[PDB]
C-alpha cells in the first residue's frame, strides 16, 4: 500500500505479520523472513543469535521452496536432506506460536514468559533436531522448548 | 576481468540448469561439476556487512576457484575456508597480495605463487 | 519479473491445495511413525 | 547348426551362435554341446565356457551361475547368472576366499549355514580349479 | 536334491550364493561392476 | 483479476513449467538408460521366454489355483501404467474368477497396492514394496521371487501384466503367463526333454521364472520412465499453452489497471 | 460491469450467456453456474427439479474445479470416480444441450423443447448413468433421452 510505503518509510523496527499464517491457524503468525529489526544482528544479537535466525529464514525460504515443489511431486521423493528439512521447517514453525494467558480467554492455552536464553537453546537444540522421534506439534502454540518435549510426552499419555 | 570472465561464464552456466539441481539426483557429470562451481560460488556468494575487503582478495579467490583448487571444499564450510586461505595470505603472501596489485599483471611465476601460498593454507585447512 | 520460493505454494491454488493435502498425508504417516516410537520409548522407559 | 545364446544377464558370451559342441561345470550336470542333446536346459554351476566350436575356436568363459538352455533347435540358451572374464578375479584372492570358507566352513554354524559355506566351499574349490 | 537342497534349500538360494561368490571373485576392473547391480529393496506385505 | 492473484498465479504457472521441463529431463535421464541397458536385458527377457516357449504349454485345466502375478511401482506419474495394468488386472480377475482357481494378488508396488486398495482387498497375495526405488535388480527381482518361493502358494497357473515397450512410445501392455512345474509334469514334451528331475525341473522354472521378473520388471519400468518423460512433455506443452492466453489476459489487465488508475486521476483532475 | 451489476437486482430471472460455453460449442452456450434467479426451490420446484438442479450444480463444481488441474494434469490422476463424473459431467454439459430449430434454418439439425418432466426423467438416467457408456458426443445436441439413446446406436452404426 502507498500508506504501507509510507509506513515502511520511517519504520525504525518492523513487525511484519503473515495472515497467511494465521489462516494457517498461526497464532503468532508474522511474516518472518519479512520484518526486519536490529537487535537481530551479529554486532547486536550476537553471532550465534543472529547467524541462527537467518538460518531459520533459509530454512523457512527452502520449506516454502520445497511446499511446491512437493506439490508437484510430493513426499514420496522426499530427500534425506529434505523430507529432514521438511520435518525440521514444520517444527520450526510449530514453535514460533504460543497461545496467551489474555488469549487464553480464546486461545485456552495461558502464556509462556518465553525465555531469551530459553529461546535461542530451543533454537540450537532444533537445529539439532531435539524432537527427531517426536511430533511437532508440541511445539506448535508452545513456550520453552522443554516445555514443547513435556507436551510430546503428555501426547504419548493422550495417544 | 580474466576472473570475472570464467567465474561469470561459470554462474550463468550453473544458473543456467540451476533448476536442475532441485532434483538433484543423477545430476550429470558435466552438469554435477557445473552445479558444484556454483554451489562452491553460492558458498561463496554470501557477504559481509560492513565489511569491505581487498579485490586483488576476490580475484585470489576465485582464481583458486578456477584452479579447481575449491572442488574438494565442503561448500558450508569451504567459505570458512576462502576466508582462512584468505588470512593466510594476507599473513605471507601479503607480500605477493601487494605484489599483484601493484603489478596489476598476473606473472605466471606470481600467479603460481598466489597457487601454491593458497594451496598451503587450504590442503592445510 | 521473478519467481518465488514456492511461488505456486504462495499462491497455493488447487495445486496449492494438493500442496497442503500431501504436506498433510505425509507428515500425518511420520507424525504417526513419530508417535509410535515414542509409545515405544515410553515402553521402554516403563521397565 | 546350433543357436548359441551364450550371455550373462549383463554381457553376452554367444549371440544365437552356430557352434559344434560346448560344455561348462553345470549343477545339472556338465556335457558337451551335441545335436542329439534332447531340448533341455541346465542348472549352473561355476564352469568356464568350454566351447568346441563350429569353427576352429575353443573360449573358455570362466562361468559362475545361472542356467544354460538348448532346444530342439540347438537354442543353446547359456544364460549366466555370472560369466567370468578371463581376468575375473586374482588367484591369491580365490586362495584366501577359499581360506575363509574353509575356516567358517570349520566354523560350519549348522546345516544352513554350514550349506552356506559348503557352498563357499565348493565355489571357491571352483576358483581354485579354474585356476588350476 | 543339493547339499543345499538335500537340506531342502533353495537351488534358487543356492544361485544367490553363487552370485555371492561371483562377487567374491570380482576383478579390481570388475568390484565395481559386481556392486553394479547388487542393490535390492522389495518388502513384501506384512500387516 | 487482483494483478496480485493474476501473477501470482504467473509466476505459479511459471515455475511449473520450469518444474517441468527439469523433471522430464531427469525422466530423461532415466529412460534413455533404461533403453541402454534394455538391450542386453533384450536379448536376456527373449531369452527367459524361450524356455516354455519351447513347448506347448497346456498347463493343468483342473487349476483349482490360479495366481494374479501383478507388479506395480512404489513410483508413479507414469500414466495409464497403473491404470492400464489395472485395467487388464481387473480383466483377468473376471476371467480367473470365471476359472474359480485360487489365485492371489501377487503383489509388488504400492500403485497395484492402489489398485488393491478397493479390487478384491484380500485377494493380495503379498506386496514387495519399493518397486522402483532404484534402477532395476535381477538380484532384487530374485529377492522378490525368493519370497514368492518362501509362499507355499502352490500356484498351478498366473499370469503377469506387463506394458511391453513396443516403442518408446508404444508400451504393449500385455501379461506375461506362468504354468506350475506340478502342471508340467505330464508333458510329451517334458517327455522330449533331456533327463530332467522334477524339483530339479521346478527349481529350474523357478529360475526361469525370476529371469521372466527380471525382463517384465525392465521392459515396463523402462515403458514407465518413457511414459513419465513423455507426460511431462505433454504437460509442458499444455503448460506453455495456458501460460500463453494466461500472460496475454495478463499484459492485458496490465494495461488495463495501469489506464484504469490513469482516467481515475484524470477524472480526478476533471474534478478539480 | 457497473451498470449490470446495479440491474442485477430489478428482474426475476437473470441470463447470463457464457462465450466459454459457446468455446465449447454449447447450442446454446448460456452460462451453466451464473444466469440464475430466486426462481429455483424444491418448494416450487419440488423433489425432483430443484434436487437435480443442485446435483448437476454440485457436479459442474467438480468439473470446473478439476478443470484447472487437468489443464496440464489431464486425466493423468484423475481418481476413478472423479475421472467417472468428470466424464459423465462432460456428457451432462452435452446432454442437456439441444438443437434449436430457429437455429436449424441454419443449422439443418431440428430444434425442439423436451418436457420439463422428461428433461428431469433423462437428467436422472444420466444421474445414475442409464446410458452411462454414450458419448458426450451422442450426448450433444440432446432432447429426448431415447433420442440420446438412438444417438448412441447411430454412433455405434
Amino acid at each position: 500500500d502507498p500508506a504501507p510505503a509510507t509506513t515502511f518509510a520511517h519504520l525504525d523496527a518492523t513487525t511484519v505479520l503473515s495472515r497467511a499464517i494465521a489462516e494457517l491457524g498461526i497464532y503468532p503468525a508474522v511474516d518472518p523472513l519479512d520484518s526486519t529489526s536490529r537487535i537481530m544482528d551479529p554486532n547486536i544479537v550476537g553471532s550465534e543469535h543472529y547467524d541462527v535466525a537467518r538460518g531459520v529464514q533459509k530454512i523457512l525460504q527452502d520449506y516454502k521452496s520445497l511446499q511446491d515443489i512437493i506439490a508437484i511431486l510430493g513426499m514420496d521423493e522426499l530427500s534425506e536432506e529434505d523430507k529432514l528439512t521438511v520435518s525440521r521447517a514444520r517444527k520450526i514453525q510449530r514453535f514460533l506460536s504460543q497461545p496467551f494467558q489474555v488469549a487464553e480467554v480464546f486461545t485456552g492455552h495461558l502464556g509462556k514468559l518465553v525465555p531469551l536464553k530459553e529461546t535461542i537453546k530451543g533454537f540450537q537444540q532444533i537445529l539439532a533436531g531435539e524432537y527427531d522421534h517426536l511430533p511437532e506439534q508440541a511445539f506448535y502454540m508452545v513456550g520453552p522448548i522443554e516445555e514443547a518435549v513435556a507436551k510430546a510426552d503428555k501426547l504419548a499419555e493422550e495417544h | 576481468k580474466q576472473v570475472a570472465g570464467t567465474m561469470k561464464l561459470e554462474l550463468a552456466q550453473y544458473r543456467e540448469v540451476a533448476a536442475f539441481a532441485q532434483f538433484g539426483s543423477d545430476l550429470d557429470a558435466a552438469t554435477q561439476q557445473l552445479l558444484s562451481r556454483g554451489v562452491r560460488l553460492t558458498e561463496l556468494l554470501k557477504q559481509g556487512q560492513y565489511s569491505p575487503m581487498a579485490i586483488e582478495e576476490q580475484v585470489a579467490v576465485i582464481y583458486a576457484g578456477v584452479r579447481g583448487y575449491l572442488d574438494k571444499l565442503e561448500p558450508s564450510k569451504i567459505t570458512k575456508f576462502e576466508n582462512a586461505f584468505l588470512s593466510h595470505v594476507i599473513s605471507q603472501h601479503q607480500a605477493l597480495l601487494g605484489k599483484i596489485r601493484t603489478d596489476g599483471k598476473i606473472s605466471e611465476e606470481s600467479d603460481a605463487k598466489l597457487k601454491e601460498i593458497v594451496t598451503n593454507f587450504l590442503a592445510g585447512f | 519479473v521473478r519467481s518465488s520460493a514456492g511461488a505456486v505454494r504462495d499462491a497455493g491454488g488447487a495445486f496449492g491445495k494438493r500442496e497442503q493435502a500431501e504436506e498433510e498425508r505425509y507428515f500425518r504417516a511420520r507424525a504417526k511413525e513419530q508417535l509410535a516410537a515414542l509409545k515405544k520409548h515410553h515402553e521402554n522407559e516403563i521397565s | 547348426q546350433m543357436s548359441f545364446t551364450f550371455a550373462s544377464p549383463t554381457q553376452v558370451f554367444f549371440n544365437s551362435a552356430n557352434v559344434r559342441q560346448v560344455d561348462v561345470p553345470t549343477q545339472t550336470g556338465a556335457f558337451g554341446i551335441l545335436a542329439a542333446h534332447v531340448p533341455t536346459l541346465q542348472v549352473l554351476r561355476p564352469g568356464l565356457v568350454v566351447v568346441h566350436a563350429e569353427d576352429g575356436t575353443t573360449s573358455k568363459y570362466f562361468v559362475s551361475s545361472g542356467s544354460v538352455t538348448v532346444n530342439a533347435d540347438s537354442s543353446v540358451q547359456l544364460l549366466a547368472e555370472e560369466a567370468v572374464t578371463l581376468d575375473m578375479l586374482d588367484l591369491g584372492a580365490a586362495k584366501a576366499n577359499l581360506e575363509k570358507a574353509q575356516s567358517e566352513l570349520l566354523g560350519a554354524a549348522d546345516e544352513a549355514t554350514r550349506a552356506e559355506i559348503q557352498i563357499r566351499i565348493e565355489a571357491n574349490e571352483a576358483l581354485v580349479k579354474a585356476l588350476e | 536334491v543339493a547339499y543345499w537342497r538335500q537340506a531342502g534349500l533353495s537351488y534358487i538360494r543356492y544361485s544367490q550364493i553363487c552370485a555371492k561368490a561371483v562377487r567374491d571373485a570380482l576383478k579390481t576392473e570388475f568390484k565395481a561392476n559386481a556392486m553394479k547391480t547388487s542393490g535390492s529393496t522389495i518388502k513384501i506385505v506384512k500387516v | 483479476a487482483t494483478l496480485k492473484d493474476i501473477t501470482r498465479r504467473l509466476k505459479s504457472i511459471k515455475n511449473i513449467q520450469k518444474i517441468t521441463k527439469s523433471m522430464k529431463m531427469v525422466a530423461a535421464a532415466k529412460y534413455a538408460r533404461a533403453e541402454r541397458e534394455l538391450k542386453p536385458a533384450r536379448v536376456y527377457g527373449v531369452g527367459s521366454l524361450a524356455l516354455y516357449e519351447k513347448a506347448d504349454i497346456k498347463t493343468p485345466e483342473d487349476k483349482k489355483k490360479h495366481l494374479i502375478i501383478g507388479v506395480s511401482s512404489d513410483r508413479g506419474l507414469c500414466g495409464a501404467i497403473h491404470s492400464s495394468v489395472a485395467k487388464q488386472m481387473k480383466s483377468e480377475a473376471a476371467n480367473l474368477a470365471a476359472a474359480g482357481k485360487e489365485v492371489k494378488i501377487i503383489g509388488v508396488g504400492d500403485k497395484i497396492r492402489s489398485i488393491l486398495h478397493r479390487t478384491h482387498s484380500d485377494q493380495f497375495l503379498v506386496t514387495f514394496k519399493e518397486v522402483g526405488r532404484r534402477p532395476p535388480t535381477f538380484g532384487d527381482a530374485s529377492v522378490i521371487a525368493l519370497e514368492l518361493l518362501n509362499s507355499g502358494y502352490e500356484f498351478d497357473e498366473g499370469s503377469i501384466i506387463f506394458n511391453r515397450f513396443r516403442s518408446v512410445i508404444s508400451y504393449k501392455t500385455e501379461e506375461k503367463p506362468i504354468f506350475s512345474l506340478d502342471t508340467i509334469s505330464s508333458a510329451e514334451s517334458m517327455s522330449i526333454y533331456d533327463d530332467i528331475d522334477a524339483d530339479v525341473l521346478r527349481n529350474y522354472q523357478e529360475y526361469s521364472l525370476a529371469n521372466i521378473i527380471y525382463y517384465s520388471l525392465k521392459e515396463s519400468t523402462t515403458s514407465e520412465q518413457s511414459a513419465r518423460m513423455t507426460a511431462m512433455d505433454n504437460a509442458s506443452k499444455n503448460a506453455s499453452e495456458m501460460i500463453d492466453k494466461l500472460t496475454l489476459t495478463f499484459n492485458r489487465t496490465r494495461q488495463a489497471v495501469i489506464t484504469k488508475e490513469l482516467i481515475e486521476i484524470i477524472s480526478g483532475a476533471a474534478a478539480l
